[PDB]
């Protein structure tokens, strides 16, 4: 069963931004952190916890080929109108067993980066977000 | 030479549009008539020639109404009352063209027309379609379209004048969408047809209406060939694929033809080099997502084969590099294998309870 | 492409309008001379291919002096020196200049006499022979496409 | 589309201060700092957030050529004046599509910096800033 | 039986013959990580990608490689060939194509002499895909 | 066909002609970084700038070399250059030129010596800009 | 594989075509001609097996010209060139081309009188002889397994 072709590589990954494919990708990162809160019961030691919540954070890093990350939201911002987008990935390894989509909702992001360059350097942008939603399509 | 320094600020309004033409898709007609003799381009609506009689005004209008865009050039062409279609026919083969349909015709002029696109599509390989009436002409480069009785507004246009239309239906659909199930709202109604005979008659190879769901569409948009070879398909029924695959092969002309003709010494090397560079073509039409990806260009090794038994050559006991490498006198044989993806035509889903 | 018979006839030429004394080619002449002649000839070649259709060529050329009448081995050191001045840098060869890549000369004796002996060596690239086939230009291209 | 070679580089950028262009310039760099409040909506274990607004934060690194960043504020801070600057930033790569330039403006100063050196080390000057609008001009 | 002599070794760059060619070479690299799996002693490799790699050999017959890239590359714009190799030796079979391309090359050799030595220029290369034409 | 040989082999140093060369040597190295595509296995690379650099070596006939930087290297102010290369082989066709401008030393030689060995000195350096004069 | 016999008569045979003088293989003859003669031979041959049943050969041939007659050497230059011109690059021996590595040449002198040396080798793969046990077809196999 288990073997070292079974890994997912990350070069077969791609991911649609707003319904338009995203080429100029570096890597894409979601998760979800749970709240928890401490309880101590009396008669025992180990102290156990209360779930309440969970909050989504997450990043995109991707190659500056062209002012992409302005057209979204540069004009928005200033008016004082927040958009929310929605994001899919998809890994796709021919060695691995199929692939796994995953669409992340209601994502708002945290920063926007005007310019950012230095001698003999290639560009780079990487933008943090934050979303409250997902589903599940083709999990392995 | 120099004049007056000048500032001139000029207001135009270029606004005024709806339904814009596609950049692709020129239809060329042939009419019979007494005057405007000659070749008369019709852009639009707005620029007609006014000498013209009311039949070939109706077949222009007829014409000029497209699918989703319109036709981008008509190129219509006016005969007098009693002359041959060879002259038409000679003075079309300089101009270029999509497709050509002739409202007005007998049963005899459509035999020529026939032959005469058989003839450029094969000797020529000048890839050009026509639509015709009623012929039954087994070729991928013939459209005939077999429903009669055509009820647009209150006349009962014949099934000749309504090529007209199915032409400029043909020419006006985008590259990615098919004609299948399109409705035609000008059309009213059609003489009764029970299911199962349109169903064959169109497996026989057919253009045919239907009424089903809402209103009046297209059957199918299969062509005339109705028998496959081996080197043949079955994607070669579809219009559609045979339009992209005519648009590649009139594209690379400005490869080949351009240089590779009279220019460049017929030597194994100039023949390896000119598939490098087809193949580089190629690659870029993948890239654009228009055909799909493993593409391959290589010698055509079975015309070869042919031309050289052809000649004086003893075939026997010739190693097949060596056969690769003769030297074909002043003719290249090559062969390309690309795929075209089909539109959605047929569903089948399952529910399970 | 060169011959050597073109490269011997040039240096003969050379020395002819150089130096006084007769120039030979065979032994049999310089046994038969009265004293005081030349040798010319070639030692030895040696064909590299370097290309595919060119070959690397080294030649080197050996130029004698026997002085059969006593007391004149002052004149085959006068001698050395004149040599010594015509070959230098290169030589011109049917509108062709081939370098010199290095010299060398020894005294030694042959039978009971010293002799004088001049080398020299010939470095240049040529092309081989080879029979093209003419093919005409294309005229007519058919390419047919399919599944 | 996507390709190695359309990736802008940073050797190809310029500057252009208070309408004078830098030439000494090393490296640029922008960015837009969003406000967000976290916000608990009953019935939705997922936290959602509220946008309030936007800060702006940046800095200019430069080789010591010439003592230019003290002729621009340094006997105005002393009095009690703070003056506000317009920057202009250019990055024009040949292999790219285009070139995009941004003007940030109402740019404030954080620091200045009288003199920097060490023993067998060459001078170099960075000065962080604030600003508070940008203007979009020719973007990709 | 006969192994082919690379003295039948023609090029063809840009389109163009090169006439003097010492030697021609091109290689792809695979790129592996080491993964270890509980339970088991041998070491296993997962690939992940590849290099293309590759150098030439020429005469310095004339001033090929500055007529290609020299302004280009001062310019800031890196231009892109297609390299095809031909191995045919007479003795051997058959023969055997190559097609090399999206070559850049690595560098520039302005001037290069010495006192009693022929000229040779070496420029390597790197490619990213390549195609197989009569294939042996 | 001949190729040129570097017998024939000329040097112009600061606008003096150098009587003294055994051989000079001018290359210019390129930049590159690797990028990796989603979705391609083969690896790219993007062309950022490029170095130039050369030496040259000369036997010890004179005290060239201190003469041109010696005091200005103590002083603190770095001297530039210019530097022509020619070779023409007359068996060749034709001849070629190449102006190097903007050079910088790497190194100075005080004094080397050897018993029973004739000197000579190698002086690496680098250049920024290069001019093309009767190309081939 | 292939013989030395076929070789040194397809040799025999160019030369013959190409050249009106005689053309001998034993020093008895060359000896009792008159003057003039070819001869023709197999200086060496070196076998190294570089695979389990191929090996390497490299064969060196050896072709000599003796002019007997005086004032014939400038014909010994003149043959050097039309030798030349036939071993560029490779012989047809058996429907079978050989590569030709190198040529070599050199003017010496041998007893009384000057001869040319023409040498070239031949570079190619040959197979050793083996001979193979003839098995017929599996029909039948038993497998039986236990603990």
């Amino acid at each position: 069963n288990m073997e070292a072709r079974n890994v997912m590589s990350g070069t077969w990954g791609e991911l649609w931004l707003d319904g338009n494919k995203v080429a100029e990708v570096k890597k894409f990162q979601a998760k979800m952190e749970f709240t928890k809160e401490d309880i101590i019961i009396a008669g025992q030691m180990g102290t156990d916890t209360k779930y309440m919540g969970y909050k989504g954070k997450g990043s995109i890093t991707l190659y500056h080929v062209s002012s992409r990350m302005h057209k979204l939201i540069g004009e928005k911002i200033k008016r004082g109108s927040e958009p929310r987008f929605v994001a899919i990935s998809k890994l796709n390894d021919p060695d691995s067993y199929g692939a796994e989509r995953i669409a992340v909702k209601n994502i708002a992001f945290d920063d926007l980066t005007l310019a950012d360059w230095e001698v003999g350097v290639k560009g780079e942008i990487e933008a943090p977000f934050t979303f409250t939603e997902y589903d599940f399509l083709d999990i392995i | 030479a120099i004049g007056l320094p000048s500032i001139n600020i000029s207001f135009k309004e270029l606004a005024t549009t709806v339904k814009e033409r596609s950049a692709r898709g020129i239809i060329a007609m042939v009419l019979k008539d007494a005057k405007a003799l000659g070749l008369n381009e019709i852009h639009e609506k707005e620029d007609i020639p006014v000498d013209l009689s009311a039949e070939n005004k109706e077949y222009i209008n007829l014409a000029l109404m497209g699918n989703v865009n319109t036709p981008n050039k008509l190129l219509v062409y006016v005969i007098e009352g009693e002359a041959d279609i060879q002259t038409a026919l000679d003075f079309l083969e300089t101009k270029e063209f999509n497709y050509l349909c002739m409202p007005k015709a007998v049963e005899a002029d459509k035999t020529a027309i026939k032959n005469w696109i058989i003839k450029l599509r094969d000797i020529d390989k000048v890839k050009v379609k026509a639509v015709l009436g009623k012929v039954v002409g087994n070729h991928e480069g013939i459209i005939n379209f077999t429903t009669e009785d055509v009820l647009v507004g209150e006349k009962k246009y014949s099934v000749d004048e309504f090529t007209s239309r199915v032409a400029g239906l043909i020419a006006g659909t985008p590259l990615s969408q098919s004609v299948t199930y399109t409705k035609l709202s000008d059309v009213v109604d059609i003489p009764k047809m029970t299911k199962v005979d349109a169903e064959s008659r169109v497996n026989k190879g057919e253009l045919i209406l239907i009424k089903e769901a809402g209103a009046i569409r297209i059957a199918r948009g299969v062509n005339s060939l109705t028998e496959l070879t081996a080197e043949k398909g079955e994607m070669f029924q579809k219009i559609k694929i045979v339009d992209t695959l005519d648009i590649i092969h009139s594209d690379i002309r400005k490869v080949i033809i351009d240089d590779y003709i009279g220019k460049v010494t017929n030597s194994y090397d100039n023949k390896c080099l000119l598939i490098v560079a087809i193949k580089s073509y190629l690659e870029e039409l993948e890239k654009s997502a228009l055909i799909e990806s493993d593409s391959t260009v290589e010698i055509d090794f079975e015309a070869q084969k042919s031309y050289l038994k052809s000649k004086g050559v003893d075939l026997s006991y010739m190693t097949l590099q060596e056969i690769k490498e003769a030297n074909t006198g002043s003719k290249v044989f090559l062969k390309a294998k690309i795929k075209v993806l089909d539109a959605m035509e047929d569903i089948d889903l399952s529910i399970e309870i | 492409m060169l011959k050597y018979k073109e490269i011997l006839e040039t240096i003969i030429e050379i020395l002819k309008k150089n130096f006084t004394e007769s120039i030979f080619i065979d032994d049999e002449s310089v046994q038969g001379s009265e004293g005081s002649c030349f040798f010319v000839s070639i030692l030895s070649v040696i064909c590299t291919p370097v290309m595919l259709n060119t070959n690397n060529k080294d030649i080197v050329i050996s130029i004698k002096y026997l002085p059969k009448p006593q007391s004149k081995s002052i004149r085959m050191y006068e001698i050395s020196d004149e040599l010594n001045k015509l070959f230098n840098r290169n030589i011109k060869v049917t509108d062709r200049k081939l370098n010199i890549t290095k010299l060398e000369q020894s005294i030694k004796k042959e039978e009971s006499i010293y002799v004088l002996n001049f080398t020299f060596t010939l470095n240049y690239l040529d092309s081989v022979y080879e029979e093209d086939v003419v093919y005409e230009n294309m005229k007519e291209i058919n390419l047919n496409l399919g599944e």
